[PDB]
């Protein structure tokens, strides 16, 4: 089913630790400064269709009449629409209610059109809340301390709504349940977002000599590339 | 509609096509309807074990036991005759008009029929009016639970009967609207001398029942009520009644329609509001 | 307490209202009204606006779903007072809301009353939903739902016990649509019917006759064979002379109704049968739920009463899918179709038959919102009103 | 008038102090955008809060550093049915709150009635007649809850005579 | 003169020394350029390569380049490529945004301020191919105003919420030596104070330096105007106004001083030195026959500002900073200024510039 | 609930809060020097030294709120010639402390102090107003 | 939809752009004798009922293009029949209202030119006119009595109205 196309490559159509998930289950990222290590393999249950169906529910609590699989690729886009993420939610979740200059409209396929509430603030929200969608999962933060304190002990410090919030989490577990002290100043850390792909080192002379050609790819017997 | 509706027309269309059917050649079919009133009162026409040629109206009223003695469970037929016939188990009063027993144009039922309570409370009236409009001093006064709540009192003295008011509303600030209304409804008797008067007291209840029991309390309110000789005489005793006991539902309702048309104005000095807003960008 | 709720299911142009648990809905009447033109008392709505010369008639449930909500609380003022008589702090409602009810146009509805009589809770019922009723007496809450009324016609479907915005296409056929047709191919024959009166007759011919023809140039024959055995004079009643006239009602009986299957058939103001929309619709939605919506065809409302309708749309709606589905085993094989139609009963002024028994019940009292919980966040909280009816 | 208007006569500029703004990207967090008045996030973007009464039943706060403008107000709340009207009123105006990109769902602090002036009104809006959306409104809002004692008053007088000419 | 655009306000933008193109933003991701032809405007390749707003814009002169940025950080040139503008990706080391962009007289080198606490000052790179970016760093921890370069095109300076502005000498060796000094600083270790600010109250909307070095003007927030003589012993200057506050100014002159803002119209000033205190003396508007027509009262949408909506930008035109002579603003909604600045020398009662 | 408690966003070393820094006509310094035919000048002197030198509201809620009264006890047909009697940096000081009383309306411990406010435009400016928004040291 | 031919057989040679069906009649039928209980006649009799009111018929046969043209031509019996004193009366009609050569398909008056065209030839067309002609007599007086009653001045109550509608809108008369 899929060697049917994995021909559109030439001829047919042409001549650390970061993050990245969407929607097929989430994944965290143990990476010694190059290669993954498997050491530590972490996994949440809960993605983009979780995203996208906690904020179905969400918008029927609203008054929007929606009944979802016929929608929900509308109501996905919608979520990539504008569904930013809250920095401190009880300030955030109280300027939701006791203001309205958060509402946004967005114009739908059936020329009906409805108002959004302060939703896009709460429903992707799933992290922090694994609660929404029953799941036991621990949420951005307990995850990402978790998984550094593990081995690695030495050399530690070596949707846009969340590049900004990642820099609280460097205290929300550091302080309150391991140094409760107050002169943590100092331990450093910054967080970025290039949001550009992975498709990098494909054209590498790095890998123009390094990446086996085609007089030593199976010259020794079919099996000249099963390690690394 | 400022007064209020007692002619009960929850009975008046309905029954007409029932009787209708022998003014041209038609079968009485059958029929079932169990609706309710006011006050907690509500009629239910229902056939008897399937007979579809015999229609007949009841009622239900909590109220029964204390309300019955009171000529109430005397009189009553006193209106409908033989048209009224033996009660119904988990009701009371019972009427039976028949569609093969017809008597012929007279309309003069259905009005007799329709407001059941008019009659029934008639007598509590009428038994206090000859206690005032035919003499007899040192009497004693009326029980009234119309509801579980809200109560009213009469009073059989020498020449005069008043209701006594208690009836209490929920929202705090719905008792304080009352405030206008009692204002403007005793100070302000501009019908002519002969208008019954109508006290007032809140948090308290005037003299004329301070020492018996009555529920009491700040957002509870009593009043009061008049009833010269020339409303309580016989030449008059259905006028009056015509339209008497609708206080209850008539304040209720008057005190709530106001609420209707203040939030019409909070609509016009916004209708022209919004238009306002509009009326600030480069264009509207 | 002991005492049973009021129900109402109004409607672009008649108004259906009552309490819980009764046969029919006690009253059904047109909702116009007006005052002149200390002014909110004087005003009349129903069997009663409609004559009253002095006070100009407006409709505040235009364009299908409800409007204009000033106008609105006034006419349920009376609805409740003088009518259907009851204490409004006393007893639990229940107020319709044409599909797409938006969650600004719930609000308005939660509020009013809640903020004006504060009565206890009230549940905002979904019309589709609700056109389940006595069906059930004929179990599922998943079908396709036709309601059609005067103005248009409606393919609100199911969906699990709510709204499908989507799935849903309107059709410019409407009862009167049917009416325009039978007194236009009247007009060509039998002369004697005044253009005043005209209306009152079509409107009439509707009611007191019309049906359904399973064949065409079926009967067109027999139609002409037993002309005695069919063909009756309808006895209308003149206006300014008083004069009673008699015609002979004829072939537009079944020659007219006939304009559902074709809309297109009186005048060109559509281009599909309706079984065929139906189909549209049914197969456009997702495979998940386009089984169980093929084995419940329900009506319901002013404009699906008529003699061996419900009959003719299976088999019409049936031979096409059938037909489809052939073009399919050309690859051999699936599992063929099967549709089905209902016509229950209280099909003429349905929803508030159905709503009202399942509102009598301790279940609405459950999803029912209470008095104290509005006063708490607001009327907001009543956007949303769950369904309940299964296996609750 | 005696001094209905010298109160709204300082207000009628005093606010025009913190309008001209513009759409202001986030500084503590990022691409969030919000009213730092509501949030003060940034310390050091604030305006000192200020208020102008006229006496004491009529005050009216007003705040503001950048796309966040705060204005509250107190009704005159004069008598027991304008104590009970206003909130009632407020209500109406709050409950809409969604459609008046300007009007908060909740009042402020203690304050019966919360404006808010964002980068967002200043741009697809003006500002003059925008601003005197004010004026027509302290005094039109008057007018409307002042009348109110005779709309109650004078509309319960009616049901009071057409039921005792009946007796 | 008068002219607008769109209903929407433009937040930044350039112009280019041959008074023909002009890139802008409608609130929106994607800059717009367009052409002259007999006063006939024209959308002219549209340049879209933001996600969210964009604020940075700033056009350099003999050579032509594009320097966009906005918020979300943003930074991608677009330079003439056949005759179709093409996007660059440029990251410069945030994780906040970005709010305002100069290129330099020398051209080699661009500045985009920020709020993030700090200003940025990325630089071509022609021994390492690809882009690169340098770093001022301390002292700042507020939101970042524009920032003007000085007729020098190495030391610059700019207001941010620190209140009070502050210059620095953007010194580049792999690429440019030990520029002539000035009198603000002698030293030039690339990112130095070399000048405060005496307003400690006052924030700072807009800044610009006089085309020789010894006049420096900028605005707060507070309706405050600021100016420091660098030549007159560094004295720092002050003299408040009476109308709001103005948003935007530049150098008419080697010595004078012109700019509007959120009132909608252009205010004239001027220096005299030998007082060390501020000057004021504007208000410009108006509320062979040619000549002489086009006015009139009218024989007795409605201001009496030339303008509809509070200014932003103002870059001048021919003889930017040295002679000025025609010079252009761009305010929130239509409101954009067209006029010649002797169309206005030649008119009012007391006119005074240098 | 539980870490999420705990908020740190005010410790960050790159968060921002003013310098804080930290006296007043003396009560009877210029009163007597009022008292007399002078309602016109003198009652300028509420200048020497503005709380800005020092914090608490002590000094704020007298030496700082000693200038309340001068104006309180004032008539009206004489306002406008003391304030033209001032310059830019002698006016908007007036329009601060005006605000305090309008903060504190006590009833009678404010009355109006809406003329000199009216008047103070014309020859402070429409800014005068506005420029007390941006003052960090306010009264 | 609406309701096309049954009968349709090789034997019918396809000439010009319909069929050539016969039918039963007793005036000059170039068709052979239809042994059937139901011809062409009485095809177009037990349809033409939702013909008019039909608007998307469907070229299926070239009989249908037969029927076509005899449903067109009960139109005529209306212009000049609907207002006739007696049956007695407009029989005579149907002569002068039958063989007045009616523009036969080709002609610079005839409608309907899609699906029809005349033998661009002048042995089909000359000789197809024949066919065309029994049509114009022997569909008349075989359909007087079924439309009409055994009444006299009684076109039918209920039949002679259908004057105002035609199929698909297209005057065969003018």
């Amino acid at each position: 089913r899929n060697w049917d196309d994995m021909k559109h490559l030439w001829d047919y159509t042409f001549g650390g630790v970061v993050v990245d998930s969407g929607d097929g289950v989430t994944h965290i990222c143990p990476v010694y400064e190059g290669f993954s290590l498997p050491h530590l393999t972490r996994r949440l249950d809960i993605a983009g269709r979780d995203i996208t169906r906690y904020l179905i529910k969400l918008l029927l609590l609203r008054g929007y009449a929606f009944n979802h699989s016929a929608d929900f690729e509308t109501v996905r886009m919608i979520k990539e629409k504008l569904c930013y993420v809250g920095y401190n939610i009880e300030q955030e979740q109280k300027l939701a209610l006791e203001t309205t200059v958060l509402v946004e409209s967005y114009t739908l396929p059936d020329g009906r059109i409805i108002k959004v509430g302060g939703e896009r603030f709460e429903a992707p929200e799933a992290l922090f809340q694994p609660h929404l969608i029953n799941v036991e999962g621990v949420g951005v933060a307990e995850l990402l301390f978790n998984t550094i304190q593990a081995a690695d002990i030495d050399t530690r410090s070596e949707y846009p709504g969340l590049p900004s919030r990642l820099e609280r989490e460097l205290k929300q577990l550091y302080l309150e349940r391991v140094l409760k002290g107050d002169v943590e100043k100092l331990s450093k850390f910054k967080i970025r977002i290039e949001d550009p792909p992975r498709r990098k080192h494909m054209v590498f002379l790095g890998g123009a000599v390094l990446a086996d050609i085609m007089k030593d790819k199976d010259n020794f017997w079919m099996t000249r590339q099963e390690y690394q | 509609m400022i007064l209020l509706e007692v002619n009960n027309r929850i009975i008046e269309e309905t029954l007409a096509l029932k009787f209708e059917n022998a003014a041209a050649g038609n079968k009485p079919e059958a029929v079932e309807v169990t609706f309710a009133d006011f006050d907690g009162v509500l009629y239910h026409i229902s056939n008897p074990n399937g007979d579809k040629t015999k229609v007949m109206v009841s009622i239900s009223l909590k109220f029964y036991k204390e309300l019955q003695a009171h000529g109430a469970d005397e009189l009553l037929k006193r209106v409908y005759g033989s048209y009224l016939v033996n009660p119904e188990s988990g009701y009371n009063v019972s009427l039976l008009y028949d569609l093969e027993n017809l008597p012929a144009s007279k309309d003069s039922i259905v009005h007799q029929a329709g407001m059941l309570k008019r009659n029934c409370f008639a007598s509590v009236f009428e038994k206090y009016f000859q206690f005032q409009e035919e003499g007899k001093e040192g009497e004693n006064r009326a029980v009234i639970h119309y509801r579980d709540d809200e109560t009213m009192y009469v009073e059989s003295k020498k020449d005069r009967v008043t209701v006594v008011f208690s009836t209490v509303f929920k929202d705090d600030d719905d008792v304080v609207i009352g405030k206008v209304f009692m204002q403007e409804f005793k100070e302000g008797r501009r019908a002519s001398h002969t208008a019954p008067q109508v006290l007032f007291s809140h948090r308290e209840p005037p003299l004329e029942l301070k020492d018996t029991d009555a529920a009491v309390g700040d957002n509870i309110g009593y009043i009061t009520f008049v009833l010269f000789p020339r409303h309580t005489n016989a030449s008059a005793r259905d006028n009056t009644i015509n339209l008497i006991h609708t206080f209850r539902d008539y304040l209720h309702y008057h005190i709530k329609c106001s609420k209707a048309y203040i939030h019409t104005r909070m609509r016009a000095k916004t209708s022209d509001f919004l238009k306002v807003l509009n009326r600030a960008r480069p264009d509207a | 307490g002991r005492l049973p709720a009021c129900v109402v299911d109004c409607g672009t142009g008649y108004t259906k209202l009552g309490y819980a648990g009764n046969t029919e809905p006690q009253f059904i009447i047109p909702s116009c009204i007006a005052i002149k033109e200390v002014d909110d008392l004087d005003f009349f709505i129903g069997d009663e606006a409609i004559e009253k010369p002095t006070y100009a008639t407006k409709w505040p449930i235009r364009h299908g779903i409800v409007e204009d909500w000033d106008l609105m609380e006034r006419f349920m003022e009376q609805v409740i007072f003088k009518y259907l008589r009851a204490e409004p702090e006393d007893h639990y409602f229940l107020l319709t809301e044409p599909p797409l009810n938006t969650p600004e146009n719930r609000e308005y509805t939660a509020e009013i009353m809640f903020e004006s009589f504060n009565v206890p809770g009230l549940y905002i019922a979904v019309q589709a939903v609700l056109a389940l009723a006595a069906s059930w007496t004929s179990r599922t809450l998943t079908g396709t739902v036709i309601d059609s009324g005067d103005g248009v016609t409606h393919v609100i479907p199911v969906a699990e016990g709510y709204v499908i915005g989507s799935c849903i296409k309107h059709i410019p056929i409407a009862g009167r649509d049917i009416t325009y047709f039978i007194q236009q191919l009247l007009r060509d024959r039998e002369v004697g019917i005044p253009p005043e009166q005209s209306l009152e007759t079509a409107k009439a011919v509707k009611e007191r006759y019309s049906y359904v023809c399973p064949d065409l140039v079926k009967e067109f024959n027999k139609y002409d064979t037993d002309g005695s055995k069919w063909i009756k004079q309808y006895t209308g009643i003149n206006a300014i002379s008083k004069k009673e006239f008699s015609i002979d009602v004829g072939y537009e009986r079944f020659l007219g109704p006939e304009i559902f299957f074709h809309p297109e058939f009186a005048n060109p103001d559509f281009t599909q049968p309706i079984s065929e929309v139906v189909d549209e619709v049914i197969q456009n939605c997702p495979i998940d739920v386009r089984r169980p919506l093929y084995k419940n065809i329900v009506l319901s409302g002013g404009s699906t009463m008529f003699r061996d309708f419900g009959r003719r749309l299976q088999r019409d709606l049936k031979r096409t899918v059938d037909a489809r589905l052939k073009l399919s085993e050309e690859l051999s094989k699936p599992k063929p179709i099967d549709v089905q139609v209902i016509t229950h009963h209280m099909q003429r002024y349905a929803v508030w038959f159905g709503g009202s028994m399942l509102a009598s019940t301790p279940e609405f009292y459950q999803v029912c919102h209470t008095k104290k919980d509005y006063e708490e966040i607001g009327p907001s909280i009543c956007r949303h009103n769950p369904v309940f009816g299964v296996m609750s | 008038t005696a001094t209905l208007r010298p109160y709204l006569s300082a207000v009628r500029a005093t606010l025009q102090a913190a309008l001209c703004l513009e759409n202001f990207s986030s500084q503590v967090v990022e691409r969030h955008n919000k009213p730092e008045v509501e949030v003060r996030s940034s310390k050091e973007l604030l305006l000192q809060p200020v208020t102008i009464s006229r006496n004491e039943k009529e005050k009216v706060l007003i705040e503001g550093s950048i796309n966040s403008v705060r204005v509250s107000i107190a009704v005159k709340q004069a008598d027991e049915i304008e104590k009970i009207l206003c909130h009632k009123f407020m209500r109406f105006m709050m409950m809409r709150a969604e459609n008046f990109f300007i009007l908060r769902r909740k009042p402020v602090e203690g304050y019966d009635i919360s404006f808010l002036i964002t980068n967002f009104h200043t741009e697809q809006m003006y500002k003059h007649k925008l601003v005197d959306f004010v004026i027509h409104f302290m005094e039109e809002i008057d007018k409307e809850i002042s009348e109110m004692k005779l709309s109650v008053n004078a509309r319960a007088r009616i049901v009071a005579e057409e039921f005792l000419k009946n007796f | 003169a008068y002219h607008s655009f769109l209903v929407e306000p433009i937040s930044c933008h350039a112009w280019n020394k041959d008074r023909t193109q002009i890139a802008i933003c409608p609130n929106n991701h994607e800059v717009h350029i367009y052409e002259k032809s007999g006063n006939k405007w024209v959308q002219v390749h549209e340049l879209k390569e933001h996600n969210g707003q964009v604020t940075g814009v700033d056009w350099a002169p003999d050579s032509n380049r594009i320097v966009t940025c906005g918020t979300d950080r943003n930074a991608y040139v677009w330079t003439l490529k056949g005759r179709t503008w093409k996007p660059t990706l440029v990251i410069l080391r945030i994780n906040r945004a970005a709010r305002c962009v100069r290129w330099a007289p020398n051209e080699k080198k661009f500045a985009v301020g920020s709020g993030s606490r700090v200003i940025s000052i990325c630089y071509f790179e022609q021994e390492n191919d690809w882009w690169v970016c340098k770093h001022i760093k301390k002292p700042i921890r507020s939101t970042v105003l524009s920032l003007d370069w000085h007729p020098n095109s190495v030391l610059l300076a700019a207001g941010s919420c620190d209140f009070k502005c502050r210059i620095f000498s953007a010194y580049i060796k792999e690429v440019e030596e030990r520029p002539a000094p000035t009198p603000w600083g002698s030293k030039m270790p690339f990112g130095e104070l070399m000048f405060e600010s005496s307003s400690s109250c006052g924030w700072v909307h807009g800044v610009c330096f006089s085309a020789n070095g010894s006049r420096v003007a900028w605005v707060s927030h507070d309706s405050t105007v600021c100016l420091a003589d660098a030549d007159k012993k560094m004295a720092v200057a002050t003299l408040a106004s009476e109308t709001l506050p103005l948003l935007a100014v530049t150098f008419i002159t080697e010595s004078s001083l012109v700019a509007a803002g959120h009132d909608c119209f252009p205010v004239l000033f001027t220096y005299d030195s030998a007082a060390g205190k501020l000057s004021f003396g504007g208000r410009l508007d108006v509320p062979t026959a040619r000549e002489r027509f086009q006015n009139l009262d009218k024989k007795a949408a409605g201001l009496d500002s030339l303008h509809k909506n509070s200014v932003s930008q103002i870059s001048v035109l021919s003889g930017g900073k040295a002679k000025c002579s025609q010079f252009c603003t761009t305010g929130m909604d239509g409101g954009m200024s067209i006029w010649d600045v002797r169309s206005l020398e030649s008119a009012l009662k007391d006119l005074k510039i240098v | 609930a539980r870490f999420r408690k705990v908020d740190v966003d005010e410790y960050d070393e790159n968060k921002f809060v003013d310098e804080d820094d930290g006296a007043g006509p003396d009560e009877g310094e210029v009163d007597s020097c009022l008292r007399q035919g002078n309602m016109t000048a003198a009652l300028q002197a509420a200048l020497k030294n503005p709380p800005i030198n020092t914090k608490s509201q002590a000094v704020k809620d007298r030496a700082g709120s000693i200038v309340l009264k001068v104006l309180i006890s004032f008539k009206a047909n004489d306002i406008e010639k003391a304030v033209q009697s001032l310059d830019k940096n002698g006016v908007d000081l007036l329009m601060k402390y005006i605000y305090k009383g309008f903060e504190s309306p006590s009833d009678n411990s404010s009355a109006v102090l809406l003329q000199w406010h009216e008047k103070a435009l014309a020859a402070g400016g429409v800014g005068s107003i506005v420029r007390v928004l941006t003052a960090r040291k306010t009264v | 939809p609406a309701y096309h031919s049954s009968l349709m057989d090789p034997d019918t040679k396809l000439i010009g752009n319909m069929a050539l069906l016969p039918i039963r009649s007793q005036f000059k039928g170039p068709a052979p004798r239809e042994t059937k209980d139901t011809d062409i006649v009485d095809e177009a009799i037990y349809y033409f009922k939702a013909n008019v009111f039909f608007k998307n018929y469907e070229i299926k046969n070239e009989a249908d293009r037969t029927l076509i043209y005899i449903t067109l031509y009960i139109s005529e019996c209306l212009k000049k029949l609907q207002k006739c004193n007696s049956k007695s009366q407009g029989e005579k009609e149907m002569y002068t209202l039958g063989i007045t050569n009616f523009p036969i398909p080709g002609e610079p008056g005839f409608p309907l030119n899609a699906i029809y065209a005349k033998p661009a030839n002048k042995q089909e067309d000359e000789v197809m006119r024949a066919y065309l002609q029994q049509l114009r007599q022997e569909t008349g007086l075989r359909l007087c009595e079924k439309v009409f009653d055994p009444q006299n001045d009684k076109p039918s109550k209920w039949w002679t109205c259908f004057v105002k509608r035609q199929f698909m809108n297209k005057s065969l008369s003018g």
